[PDB]
């Protein structure tokens, strides 16, 4: 469980007119800025709490322009929850940067070189929920490599089908038609039923 | 008569201001019956009858809700 | 904060004495030196009838330093 | 395809904004405001399939929430309404009760449920028991 979010949102909800809310949110932003700069904030859980608080600050209706490198740093972790929060933050906040996009692509490429459905599914959701030219360029030939008749679980198969759908919807010219059509077509006859749903959509 | 409608609207605005202060969503919502009674009394069949405060007080028995 | 300065002096003859000018400092602080503090600021409008709490209010203090002289 | 999913309230606050296509900065707020204005006026004795601009939304009331999926013109109507109901029932059996407080205090869990059953603009999964099993199996693992 997480303790900082409960108290933070509880405080910010039962607030007065926008003046008090703005004062509280700016105080929290200053506190999180001080915590991010220096100090012994190497613990992953503290970064989790700060990133979640900042995400709620953004979703409340205020603009956020910092706390992005320290948030994409969460991806390189073994804890599932940290990866989930990092992927959610990347999906919610999108910025056009050279080093940041390259780092995100490297993290996702490392993620896809795994052997568990959870990490692959999270990476696929991160790819498909935003969409970008860089993601399509660096993963045009990787999603079909998942969808091809390899030893993959059903959930990652559905995720890959929908991710390829999204990439084709956003990057039509970057999707080939190699020797995987004969696999996707026969994938529609596969067992399970959600897999048939994703294959039918694609 | 074009000016008569505007004059009647101004008189109704003054009556509402004297009754429950400034016109707001909450004041209108909380005083539906008062508003219906006021429109029934001040106006009938389209003839804007007298809207004097003394004359309107006798014909109106509803009291509005005030929220400051 | 502590600053230690060693000032070499020319031989000279006499009557210099450095004239002992005062110590001058420049600063600004986020509070009123006179102690003035805003207690309340309410805006009431009878016609429009908007809530006073809905008015966004920002109050900040900047106390500039004039001639801050300390004899030495 | 699904354009966006919203979970609004009676007042107008957006408890979950999930867009599946690139909108502008003020365009999102304008869309939310006009969707709220369209939905709030209607009542139970009305069609749930209200069209606006070049799209159509599928609004469904639940306690104090207005679930709304905006689909394309040619997309089916009833299927996405029942997808909304399925999503609501998965939330109901997940939190053991759906309410604004749980959505506010557990926004990331709501996001992961939405991405579990609504991915890339289409319907990722159509079942409740299997989604719940896969989510519980991915909840004890930390």
């Amino acid at each position: 469980g997480m303790r900082g979010l409960a108290v933070f949102i509880s405080d910010i909800r039962n607030c007065k007119s926008k003046e008090a809310e703005i004062k509280r949110i700016n105080k929290e932003l200053a506190n999180i800025r001080s915590k991010f700069k220096g100090d012994k904030a190497l613990d992953g859980y503290s970064k989790k709490k700060y990133v979640c608080k900042l995400l709620f600050i953004f979703l409340l209706g205020h603009d956020i322009d910092f706390g992005h490198m320290e948030a994409v740093n969460l991806l390189s972790s073994n804890r599932y929850t940290e990866k989930q929060i990092g992927y959610l933050f990347i999906s919610v906040l999108v910025n056009s940067n050279s080093e940041l996009i390259r780092l995100i692509n490297n993290a996702i490429k490392n993620d896809l070189a795994s052997r568990n459905p959870t990490f692959m599914g999270l990476a696929l959701h991160c790819i498909a929920n935003v969409g970008s030219r860089e993601m399509a360029e660096a993963f045009a030939g990787e999603i079909p490599k998942i969808l091809v008749a390899g030893d993959t679980m059903d959930s990652v198969k559905q995720s890959a089908a929908l991710c390829l759908l999204r990439l084709y919807r956003t990057s039509p010219d970057l999707v080939p038609m190699g020797d995987w059509t004969s696999r996707v077509v026969h994938l529609l006859n596969d067992q399970h039923l959600g897999v048939v749903t994703a294959a039918t959509s694609l | 008569n074009a000016a008569m409608v505007f004059e009647f609207l101004y008189k109704m605005c003054d009556v509402m201001a004297a009754y429950f202060g400034k016109i707001s969503e909450e004041n209108i919502k909380n005083n539906f019956v008062l508003i219906y009674e006021l429109l029934d009394e001040i106006l009938d069949f389209g003839y804007p009858q007298n809207s004097e405060t003394g004359a309107l007080k006798t014909f109106i028995t509803q009291q509005g809700i005030k929220s400051q | 904060s502590q600053i230690s300065a060693e000032i070499e002096l020319l031989p000279t003859n006499d009557k210099k004495k450095w004239a002992r000018p005062p110590i001058s400092m420049n600063f600004e602080v986020p509070f009123a030196p006179s102690g003035l503090k805003v207690r309340y600021l309410k805006v009431f409008e009878p016609k429009l009838n908007y809530s006073d709490h809905d008015v966004i209010k920002w109050v900040r203090y900047i106390g500039r330093s004039g001639i801050y002289e300390t004899r030495c | 395809m699904i354009r966006f999913i919203l979970i609004q309230n009676r007042a107008g606050k957006t408890r979950l904004a999930k867009w599946y296509m690139q909108f502008d900065d003020d365009e999102k707020q304008k869309l939310i405001e006009e969707v709220h204005a369209v939905v709030t006026v209607r009542d139970a004795k009305h069609t749930n399939f209200v069209e606006f601009r070049n799209f159509k939304i599928i609004y469904r009331r639940y306690a104090g929430l207005y679930f709304c999926i905006c689909v394309d013109v040619n997309d089916n109507n009833l299927a996405y309404l029942e997808a909304i109901h399925n999503f609501v029932e998965v939330l109901n059996e997940y939190f053991h009760n759906v309410c604004e407080l749980d959505l506010v205090f557990n926004f990331y869990k709501v996001y992961t449920v939405v991405d579990e059953m609504f991915l890339a603009g289409e319907i990722r999964e159509t079942s409740q028991t299997k989604v719940l099993k896969q989510l519980l199996m991915l909840q004890s693992l930390e």
